[PDB]
């Protein structure tokens, strides 16, 4: 069984609740995976305005774009569900 | 009126007085794991692969035989629950014949995968295991009882849904072996259903002998033409021909079962 | 347990109850209640083995049709107990019994008289068939431990050379003393009995009012 | 016996040719859309799905086993 | 021919692919080769075919010898045995 | 001293005894 | 060693392969064994993984030692049972030694 | 504490010494308020049952006045009925085989007294096959008392009309089994049911139905006679009344006496059957209830009150109170090896956990008493103990994991020695 | 090969040959399983 420390999904935690309060116009959702991953969720109009404040906020510097990418859920409405994964 | 109301794992479900402990998971929708337990066949309790835990008890309770009661909670997975199955597991594997790439139930095994869903991952039993005689019970099922985990599905099937009553269990202990006494083949329409009924592949089919492995067959679903019951059937087929004719359940016409004809 | 059909053994050997036996039948089924004949099968199939020791195939079919109860059925129950021979048995059929508590009183010893006694080893019979011998469980009658059955008699509290003795009387004569050939009688202490050394007690003594 | 997989809606295409092979005996299929099954969580997605995609559909409702009264008891029954 | 009697009829075209080649067959048979092997008699009612060679052979199981008419054949190795 | 048929005729004897049957 | 084929045609050896190269199909044969009447790898499928030779229960399909089997013709790349059986025989005796060698590390 | 007098003691006829007969049964009286015992009706004999305290006296011990008052509900159409276990199987009982064959009315009288109490149309006493003898001697004293009119229609001058039958085991320790006697009464194979349906409501031939240890039915009459009050003040606490005590094996007189239960282990050998054999200091380990329940070894075979409360205190089970006892001169390893024998030969194999697991164990045991088998197998047994032990649809396998704890728990260095001792030789 | 020989089996070739892809020896794949749906042959009796 995987060695799991709960000091990142803590730091993580806190980290998304912050994204959501800065950005709360489009952040619909944000969990951390018990892999200890971040996952804001955004509407699609906050993919400009939620990706600069990662990449220009002092607190978050989010710089490089790791990747884009789109799986396909043919049953949900919204086919596409694009993921920015930032580093 | 009528309504019970029990817990499965706190979820509050409403049954009517009489369901089972197994058939309360059901509604909330986990699955006890069952062998000998068929809908359309009386319980039996034979396995003892079901125990589960109902909360502030101190032994776990056979889920398909025991009448749900109001307040319990059944505590499925726990801990419990799991060495209550970890444990049983443990049992039928003991005494069986690995022959699982011989078993043409390979894919279609409801113990390597309830062994590999809600069991261990490994053997203790260093002791030898046993065999028993096969049999040749008709020209349609091949009985290569040393499979047989004596859930007795076959003895009640064979009495309850068909009259046949022949199958019967012979003798006590490890050598209970469940083969008709003296050598009468099975003789009966509803005969192939033993087949679909047996979860091991103690008796299969002998024309769908080793033509095929499940995963490979694609599978659709058609109707019966060979009789007027219309009962509606799944033909499995691998590369463009035919292989296995099985049933799919129809409430109102064939509740899963199919005659020997249209098989 | 599969019977393979043997000239001997099979349906050729025709079975019926004796008219007496017949008889017996009804009685049997009188006490269980009516529409549960069924419930007389152990007690008939046994009769049948009273009247042959075998109980052939045939037997079993018998009483099924008797009892009205499917073949299976009565295969099921003389495949599941274990005083049912379902083979030709020794007229004797001495059973040893090999439990702990009469092996912790040395059974073993007896079984291994036997064994040379008959000249015939466990699991098989004499050739004259006179004699059957077989490591049967416990079968009561613990106390007296030394303790074997021979056909229904119960013989008990048998040190070796008294089973040869016995042994004797049954090739040569019959009805040898069956029971406990010891100095007790029954199960009673065996050096004096430890309570109810006084004579017993009367109608009515220390009765609670009505 | 396990029903996990009498879960999921599923809609698939209908099945083609599947002439054998000259060379190796291989059974071989012209129709690409054959081996695709899509899932989709619940009917009214499914059915969206062939609507704007404009493949003809014919939706069949799911059966389910009735609920079956079952009681060890019964097995013991003065008259059956 | 082959194991399995394929055998393209006088009239089928594969059999240009043979033209100027050799249909490849083996002579070594297995439905005669394993009849070769004697009946093994063992001298226990159930004895157990591992294969021979343990891990370098194939999965163990226990064999019924108690049939006296037939011979119990290991569903792997073919091998038969009798009591 | 007891024969084989002593349990089951004389049973029958009590059958006249047996209460009748339900 | 008796001189019948390991396979058994449990056909796990075609679920595992990855590029979809081994085809089976079985029945029982008039021994009343079980046997594969077409074993078919298709060699320029076969991207050479050698699970085949992993998954295998009586381990009947090993990945043999020889490398040089370039052929002129497509068509003989493909190979039915009678090649490979064919194959089994001529190394036979280098693939038992190879096997030899490497069991206890599997 | 102990020391019953004769005078207070129930089977008076235990031993024989009076004919088992029932002349010499009216000069024990046995037959004496039977009348009006019923005539006080079901619920004042159920009454004294709860007064009494007694417990099972077969195999469990549970309440018998609740149990039997189970029953006591309203007829809904199906007659009651009434079963008399006498199987008496479990190794090391010749308890029952007494009073059967000793004194077979008291047994009788028990079956309608009990009768009333739970309104029983009829009773069927299940005296094991292999008592073929046995039999012959309780049907002859059924046939005095109709002869007599004590049962019958006009039972003993009551309106209450009990019929009283016996029927033929057929060498099954199983059939003991509460739900596998009524199988075998039914007719079918003896397999034991499961007890969601239980046995009251369910009854044989789907009519309610009761089942009791034979010393259980015999004596309820002479309990109601001398009142509960009497009874349960020879018992300590919840256990009470004196049980009867069969010790078998390595004692210098074994015999069955019955003695107030609570009666101390040690002065149990020591006043009533005889010594230890070879003192009381060779004493390896006793199973105080028979096969089934766990050995206890010395260090409480010293003071261990015979009662069920002080037995469970301890681990082991009263059951059938079969004092066993075992000597230094004995391998314990292939003591409870041949007990595990004892059990593959004889469960059903209806469920999973017993067929496979008393085999398992069987197989280990074997391997165990040569000593083939390595330390570590030791605790696994434990582990495939415990798996059988809460899994089994009976208590057989209850029954079969007991010996095999009780060996690992107390005698865990001497079966790691005979591991060592094949280890060494090679 | 010489030190330690190689397990004869009975069934391993003697005489093991080379590349045989230009020359007549060469393997030319072939399905081996009998034909499956077997038709109805017309009566050649004449009705
Ligand atoms: C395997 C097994 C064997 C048993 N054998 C006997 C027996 O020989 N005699 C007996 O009185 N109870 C036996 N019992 C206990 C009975 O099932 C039942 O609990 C008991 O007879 C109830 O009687 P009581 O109410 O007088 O205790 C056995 C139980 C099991 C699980
Ligand atoms: S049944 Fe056939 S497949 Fe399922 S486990 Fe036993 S052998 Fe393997
Ligand atoms: S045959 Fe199949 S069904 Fe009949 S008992 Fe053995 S396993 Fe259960
Ligand atoms: S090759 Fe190995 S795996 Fe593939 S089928 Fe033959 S035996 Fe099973
Ligand atoms: S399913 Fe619960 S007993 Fe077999
Ligand atoms: S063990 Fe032999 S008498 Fe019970
Ligand atoms: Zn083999």
């Amino acid at each position: 069984v995987r060695p799991r420390s709960d000091v990142t999904h803590k730091q993580l935690s806190a980290f998304g609740e912050y994204v959501a309060e800065i950005l709360p116009k489009y952040v619909q959702q944000v969990q951390v995976s018990c892999l200890d991953e971040l996952e804001i969720c955004i509407h699609p109009d906050g993919v400009i305005p939620t990706l600069t404040f990662l990449r220009d906020h002092t607190n978050a510097q989010f710089k490089s774009l790791a990747d884009l990418t789109a799986v396909d859920v043919p049953t949900r409405q919204n086919r596409f569900e694009i993921v920015y994964n930032l580093l | 009126s009528n309504l019970i109301e029990v817990f499965v794992d706190g979820q509050s479900v409403m049954v009517e007085p009489g369901t089972t402990v197994l058939q309360a998971c059901e509604k909330v929708g986990m699955q006890i794991p069952r062998f000998c337990y068929h809908e359309r066949l009386s319980v039996a309790g034979n396995c003892r692969m079901c125990l589960v835990e109902i909360e502030k008890a101190p032994k776990v309770v056979a889920a398909c035989a025991m009448p749900v009661m109001k307040g319990w909670n059944i505590l499925t997975n726990s801990e419990k629950s799991k060495k209550a199955r970890e444990g049983v597991m443990e049992f039928l594997l003991a005494n069986h014949p690995l022959d699982c790439p011989i078993c043409d139930q390979g894919g279609e095994c409801d113990l390597q995968d309830q062994s590999m869903m809600f069991g261990s991952d490994r053997s203790r039993f260093l002791e030898g295991k046993r065999a028993v005689e096969d049999k040749n019970i008709g020209p349609l099922v091949k009985t290569i009882m040393t499979r047989c985990i004596q859930c007795t599905r076959c003895i009640r099937f064979a009495s309850e849904i068909a009259g046949v009553d022949d199958l019967g269990t012979t003798g006590r202990g490890n050598d209970m072996q469940v083969g008709t006494y003296i050598e009468k083949m099975f003789m009966s329409e509803l005969s192939g259903n033993v087949i679909d009924i047996c979860p091991v592949g103690a008796l299969t089919s002998k024309p769908y002998a080793f033509t095929a492995r499940p995963w490979e067959t694609r599978k659709t679903e058609s109707i019966d033409v060979m009789d007027a019951v219309g009962s509606n059937i799944v033909v499995s087929t691998r590369t463009g021909e035919v292989m296995r004719i099985l049933p799919r359940m129809h409430e109102d016409i064939n509740e899963e079962w199919i005659s020997d004809k249209t098989r | 347990f599969v019977h393979r059909d043997t000239p001997e053994n099979n349906p050729d050997t025709p079975f019926d109850f004796t008219p007496e036996n017949y008889k017996r039948i009804e009685a049997i089924v009188k006490n269980y209640p009516e529409g549960h004949q069924a419930a007389a099968v152990l007690p008939v199939l046994d009769l049948a083995q009273r009247q042959n020791g075998w109980l052939p195939i045939s037997a079993m079919n018998k009483v099924a049709e008797v009892l009205q109860v499917p073949p299976m059925r009565v295969y099921e129950v003389a495949t599941f107990y274990t005083m049912y021979n379902r083979k030709p048995v020794g007229k004797y059929h001495i059973q040893v019994c090999t439990t702990t508590p009469c092996m912790l009183r040395d059974s073993d010893s007896i079984l291994e008289t036997l064994q040379r006694k008959l000249g015939i080893k466990v699991g098989e019979t004499t050739p004259d068939k006179l004699f059957t011998l077989i490591e049967v469980e416990c079968l009561g009658a613990c106390v007296n431990a030394p303790m074997v059955q021979i056909n229904d008699n119960y013989y008990e509290d048998l040190t070796p050379k008294d089973i040869e003795e016995i042994i004797d009387e049954l090739k040569a004569g019959k009805v040898p003393k069956p029971g406990p050939r010891s100095g007790r009688f029954c199960c009673e202490p065996a050096g004096g009995l430890t309570s109810l050394t006084e004579p017993p007690k009367g109608p009515g003594f220390g009765v609670q009012a009505g | 016996s396990g029903v996990n997989n009498t879960k999921k809606w599923k809609m698939e295409f209908d099945t083609r040719e599947r002439w054998e092979n000259p060379l190796m005996g291989w059974a071989s299929t012209a129709d690409p859309l054959s081996n695709m099954v899509l899932t989709f969580s619940a009917k009214e997605d499914a059915i969206a799905f062939a609507e704007k995609n404009g493949w003809s559909y014919d939706v069949e409702e799911k059966k389910v086993p009735k609920p079956k009264s079952k009681s060890y008891g019964a097995n013991f029954s003065w008259n059956k | 021919i082959t194991h399995t009697g394929q055998v393209y009829d006088e009239k089928d075209y594969r059999r240009v692919r043979f033209v100027d080649r050799q249909k490849e067959v083996n002579e070594n048979f297995a439905i005669d080769l394993i009849a070769q092997q004697p009946v093994n008699e063992v001298e226990h009612r159930i004895i157990a075919c591992d294969g021979g060679g343990g891990a370098l052979g194939h999965p163990k199981v226990y064999i019924n010898l108690d049939k006296e008419t037939k011979t119990g054949t290991c569903g792997y190795c073919g091998l038969q045995f009798k009591q | 001293d007891y024969n084989t048929y002593t349990f089951l005729d004389l049973n029958l004897d009590l059958s006249k005894f047996r209460l009748p049957q339900p | 060693p008796s001189g019948e084929e390991r396979c058994i045609a449990c056909k796990l050896c075609e679920a595992i392969c990855p590029a979809q190269a081994i085809t089976i199909e079985a029945e029982p044969r008039a021994d009343g064994s079980r046997r594969t009447t077409r074993y078919d790898i298709d060699m320029t499928k076969c991207i050479y993984c050698g699970f085949c030779q992993e998954a295998c229960p009586v381990d009947a399909i090993v990945e043999g030692p020889n490398f040089e089997f370039s052929t002129e013709t497509h068509e003989e790349l493909l190979y039915n049972k009678e090649k490979l059986l064919n194959n089994g025989d001529k190394w036979e005796a280098e693939i038992a030694a190879n096997i030899q060698a490497d069991y206890l590390y599997r | 504490f102990g020391s019953l007098k004769d005078e207070d003691r129930i089977f008076t006829n235990l031993y024989g010494r009076h004919d088992w007969r029932l002349k010499g049964a009216l000069r024990r009286g046995d037959w004496y308020k039977t009348k009006e015992i019923l005539l006080k009706g079901p619920d004042w004999i159920l009454g004294e049952m709860k007064t009494s305290g007694l417990r099972g006296r077969g195999g469990a011990g549970f309440p018998t006045g609740l149990k039997w008052s189970f029953m006591n509900k309203p007829s809904d159409g199906r007659p009651k009925y009434l079963v008399v276990n006498a199987d008496e199987g479990e190794p090391g009982t010749c308890k029952d085989r007494e009073i059967m064959r000793h004194d077979p009315h008291k047994l009788v009288e028990g079956c309608l007294v009990g009768g009333r109490a739970m309104g029983a149309r009829a009773a069927y006493i299940y005296i094991r096959g292999e008592f073929y003898n046995e039999a012959s001697n309780l049907q002859v004293a059924i046939r005095e008392a109709y002869e007599a009119g004590l049962i019958g229609k006009n039972a003993c001058g009551s309106d209450y009309d009990f019929d009283v039958f016996v029927v033929r085991g057929a060498g099954a320790y199983i059939c003991g089994e509460e739900t596998a006697l009524i199988e075998s009464i039914e007719g079918k194979q003896g397999k034991p049911r499961l007890k969601p349906p239980f046995p009251a409501d369910v009854g044989v031939f789907g009519c309610p139905t009761t089942v009791a240890n034979v010393e259980t039915v015999a004596v309820s009459p002479t309990i109601c006679r001398r009142g509960g009050t009497w009874f349960a003040g020879f018992g300590r606490e919840r256990n009470s009344g004196t049980k009867l005590f069969n010790i078998s094996g390595h004692v210098n007189h074994p015999c069955t006496v019955e003695e107030e239960m609570s009666v101390p282990l040690k002065e149990l050998i020591e006043k009533h059957a005889g010594g230890v054999t070879g003192g009381w200091d060779n004493l390896l380990a006793v199973i105080p209830g028979g096969s089934s329940t766990p050995l206890i070894p010395k260090s409480v075979c010293e003071t261990v009150l015979m009662d069920f409360d002080a037995l469970v205190q301890a681990q082991t089970g009263l059951g059938t109170a079969a004092v066993i006892v075992m000597d230094r001169s004995t391998d314990i390893v292939k003591a409870i090896a041949r007990l595990i024998e004892f059990y593959k030969h004889e469960s059903c194999g209806q469920c999973t956990p017993c067929r496979e697991g008393v085999d398992w164990m069987n197989k280990v045991m074997a391997r165990f008493v040569k000593g083939d088998a390595r330390p570590a197998e030791i605790d696994s047994l434990w582990e495939i103990s415990k798996q059988i032990e809460g899994h089994t649809i009976c208590a057989l396998g209850d029954g079969a994991a007991w010996p095999v704890q009780g060996l690992i728990r107390h005698f865990r260095p001497e079966l790691e020695d005979r591991m060592q001792r094949f280890a060494q030789q090679h | 090969p010489t030190t330690n020989p190689p397990t004869a089996r009975k069934f391993i070739w003697t005489n093991h040959k080379f590349n045989v892809s230009a020359t007549p020896e060469q393997y030319v794949p072939y399905s081996t399983t009998r034909k499956k749906i077997h038709e109805w042959v017309p009566p050649s009796t004449p009705y």
